[PDB]
């Protein structure tokens, strides 16, 4: 179980890739869980038959 | 011998909040909060001796 504390304010990219993590639960003391601006642009292009880029 | 004890942790929290400055903040107002009312939030804010980096 990983509890974010009300004193976390997100700011980076979490990118998980071929991990089989059934177990892990993501809980915060807070309600809402802010998003400000992240300090690195890390991009994934989708391959689709619209192309269209995001940041995730 | 408790009011030797009461004076150290007095100095206890003078230190963190002359540290407190290069940390952030938050700070919940409502029922089961930190502070009842905002009045309340903003009064403790008013009186902190270093302003933290961002509430």
């Amino acid at each position: 179980r990983v509890i974010l504390l009300k004193d976390y304010m997100m700011r980076e990219q979490l990118f998980l890739r071929d991990k089989r993590y059934n177990h892990i639960t993501i809980t915060s003391e807070n309600d809402i869980v802010e998003a400000y601006e992240t300090e690195l642009n890390r991009q994934v292009e989708i391959k689709t038959n619209p192309i269209f880029r995001v940041k995730p | 011998v408790n009011g030797l004890a009461d004076d150290i942790q007095k100095m206890k929290d003078t230190y963190e909040a002359l540290t407190l400055s290069n940390t952030d903040v938050t700070y919940t107002v409502g029922q089961k909060g930190d502070f009842d009312t905002l009045n309340h939030c903003f009064e403790h804010i008013e009186d902190l001796i270093v302003q933290p980096k961002s509430i």
